[PDB]
């Protein structure tokens, strides 16, 4: 696995080295070759897994969030080239720096035999993304975004931690394999119960589960666009890895431990959807949707079914690509306007009508259009959920719903209509701007005619 | 006909000759507690290293 791990390190001498304007060129083409390079990872077995050593290992599950942490690193240095321009070459360098870093912690996160080892590279991954957003956001409220994005996740982290060294005292080993092939039964007690709540609790702060959301709106909304981008893609997707990792240890606690959130998330996913409908933000508007479409995941997860499993690894891919595009567009359109205020920039696709085209296709993708992945996940889920309960139709119906009703809405509040009159400054769009797009949209479209590569190991 | 000692001469320390037995437990002590194993042997290395956590060494 270190033929991914080194040239990511190598990346950091790379960027500190390269002349004053060949650091994004330099960055970008060799954050290409490298997504290459892990695309290797894909070649899965339907035996155990790719147990490439002791400390790392791959699984059908692991590399397709492998191979979209690496792609979305090109993209992110494309989309922060053009609020950058203005910045000292050391600056420029530090913020790349903190991007290779991220990676270098989730593709470490992702492999992680050990628990432990999860658990320090998952917490790891905190440190650059509060310095992006509390150093390159424009706002005056990203240090308060920055206090809860931290504080939130260390409220979950401590106890797992505790919880996670506890096992370890019991069991012996906190390898996924041997915790795997060694799983007992968890007895109904309240101390199993409490140790139960520990090892969710993590992770369902991450998701973000719907009681548990509030920093996500404010982080999103204070980021610069590369951390909106690898907030909403990657690092939101490191809790329903988790939670697919460790619910292994916690049956048949699971059955009952996992009624409050699964009554959570089906009421908040409705709850959000709804907030979309009313929202003044772009920003705030995509990162309310994210958050519906995890509590989707949350339900996935906690259903605990192949199906639900399944549909759990399509939809974090899928979203994970669609949230990132969406941003994207709100980012280009923001850049011109300097508002980010939905109702401002009207009849946009009179003036940009390419960039129309991209907003057609994005919206229609977070939509779930049938036979996008996306659409697959959820419906898998949809499937799994009713074989669960036959009532949960009626939320999973209002949630598509609503998803439809808010997805065409942002649509047509920006693009359809009378431009506005007195902003003048709306230019063409730039080329790289048109490739961000389509870098974007391409794999997921091509995703869909092989949708196994997504599905996870219990495909 | 009795020589009066000397200086330093009743101060010297002398023999005796006596049979009365020597007393084989004078301060009526008990048996000493057992020592520890005070294990010996040859060192190999470490099973798996330091098996702390995830360190493979
Ligand atoms: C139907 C079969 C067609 C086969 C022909 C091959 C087509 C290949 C397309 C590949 C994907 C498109 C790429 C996305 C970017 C768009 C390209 C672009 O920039 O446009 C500029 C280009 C130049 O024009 P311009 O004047 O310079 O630009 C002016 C503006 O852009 C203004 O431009 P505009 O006003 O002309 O609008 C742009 C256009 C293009 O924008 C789009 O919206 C295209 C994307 C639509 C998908 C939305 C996401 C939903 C997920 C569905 C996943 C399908 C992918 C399948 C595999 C893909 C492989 C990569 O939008 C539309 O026309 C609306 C179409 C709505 C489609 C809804 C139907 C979806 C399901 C259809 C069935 C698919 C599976 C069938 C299975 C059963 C039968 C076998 O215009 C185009 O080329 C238009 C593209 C053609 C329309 C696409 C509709 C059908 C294609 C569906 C995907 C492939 C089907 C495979 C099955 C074959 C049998
Ligand atoms: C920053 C890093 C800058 C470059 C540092 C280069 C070495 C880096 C080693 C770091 C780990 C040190 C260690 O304790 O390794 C034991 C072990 C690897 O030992 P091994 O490769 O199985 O050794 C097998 C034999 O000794 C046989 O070993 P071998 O033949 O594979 O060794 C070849 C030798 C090659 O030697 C050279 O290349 C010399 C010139 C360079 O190794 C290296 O120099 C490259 C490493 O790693 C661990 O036990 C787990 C370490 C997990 C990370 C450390 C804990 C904190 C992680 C979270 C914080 C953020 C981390 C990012
Ligand atoms: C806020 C945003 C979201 C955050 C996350 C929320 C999710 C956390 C919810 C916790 C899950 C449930 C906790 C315990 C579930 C076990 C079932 C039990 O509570 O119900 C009855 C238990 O009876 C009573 O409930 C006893 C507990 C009463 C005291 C709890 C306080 C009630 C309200 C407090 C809610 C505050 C939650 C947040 C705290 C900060 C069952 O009867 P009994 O057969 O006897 O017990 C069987 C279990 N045994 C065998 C282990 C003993
Ligand atoms: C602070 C004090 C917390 C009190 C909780 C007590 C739980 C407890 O002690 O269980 C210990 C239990 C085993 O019981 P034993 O004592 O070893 O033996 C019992 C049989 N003879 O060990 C564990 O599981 C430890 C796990 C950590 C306990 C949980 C502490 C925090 C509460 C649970 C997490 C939920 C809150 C998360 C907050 C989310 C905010 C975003």
């Amino acid at each position: 696995m270190l033929k991914i791990i080194i040239p990511t390190t190598m990346l950091l001498p790379m960027t500190w080295m390269s002349k004053h304007n060949m650091i994004w060129i330099n960055a970008t083409v060799h954050s290409l070759l490298i997504s290459l390079i892990s695309l290797s990872l894909l070649n899965q077995l339907g035996e155990n897994s790719l147990n490439f050593s002791l400390t790392f290992f791959s699984d059908s599950l692991s590399a397709p969030l492998l191979v979209l942490t690496t792609w979305l690193l090109p993209l992110m240095l494309m989309a922060s080239q053009s609020h950058l321009s203005k910045e000292t070459t050391t600056r420029k360098k530090l913020y790349i720096t903190m991007l290779i870093l991220l990676q270098l912690f989730l593709i470490m996160t992702f492999t992680a035999t050990e628990l432990i080892l999860f658990y320090i590279l998952f917490e790891a991954t905190l440190v650059p993304t509060l310095i992006i957003i509390t150093r390159w956001g424009n706002q005056t409220e990203r240090l308060n975004a920055g206090l809860y994005f931290l504080f939130y996740t260390l409220a979950g982290s401590l106890p797992l931690l505790v919880a996670l060294v506890y096992i370890q005292n019991t069991t012996g080993s906190l390898n996924f394999l041997i915790i795997h092939y060694w799983s007992h039964p968890l007895s109904n007690s309240w101390s199993n119960i409490f140790m139960w709540l520990a090892c969710i609790m993590a992770f369902m702060v991450k998701m973000p589960l719907y009681g548990l959301h509030l920093w996500l709106p404010k982080a999103h909304v204070e980021a610069p666009i590369a951390g909106s981008m690898v907030l909403a893609a990657v690092l939101l997707k490191l809790g329903g890895y988790g939670m697919m990792r460790i619910t292994t240890i916690l049956n048949p606690l699971t059955n009952y431990m996992a009624y409050p959130f699964l009554m959570l998330s089906m009421w908040g996913m409705i709850m959000t959807s709804s907030i979309c409908l009313r929202q003044t933000d772009l920003k705030s508007l995509i990162a309310y949707s994210s958050v519906s479409h995890m509590a989707l995941v949350i339900v996935a997860i906690m259903i605990q079914t192949p199906w639900s499993f399944m549909g759990a690894t399509a939809l974090m891919i899928a979203h994970g690509l669609t949230s990132s595009m969406l941003f994207c567009l709100a980012n280009t359109n923001y850049e011109r306007v300097h508002s980010r205020t939905m109702i401002l920039a009207r009849g946009l696709q009179t003036l940009l009508p390419l960039m129309a085209t991209w907003w057609l296709v994005a919206s229609l993708t977070n939509l779930a259009l049938p036979p996008s992945i996306n659409l697959i996940g959820e419906l898998f889920i949809i499937t799994a959920s009713f074989s669960w309960s036959n009532i949960t139709i009626i939320l999973m119906g209002m949630n598509m719903m609503i998803t439809a009703l808010y997805s065409l809405y942002m649509l047509i509040t920006t693009q359809r209509g009378k431009y506005t009159h007195h902003i003048n400054n709306i230019k063409p769009s730039f080329t790289r701007e048109n490739a961000l797009m389509a870098l974007h949209i391409l794999p997921l479209l091509l995703l869909t005619l092989n949708p196994k590569m997504i599905l996870g190991p219990l495909y | 006909g009795w020589v009066r000692p000397d200086l330093g001469e009743l101060s010297k320390v002398t023999k005796v000759k006596t049979d009365r037995p020597l007393p084989e437990n004078p301060y009526h002590s008990r048996a000493r507690p057992e020592p520890n194993p005070e294990a010996e042997g040859d060192l190999k290395p470490a099973k798996h290293g330091s098996r702390l956590f995830f360190w493979t060494m």
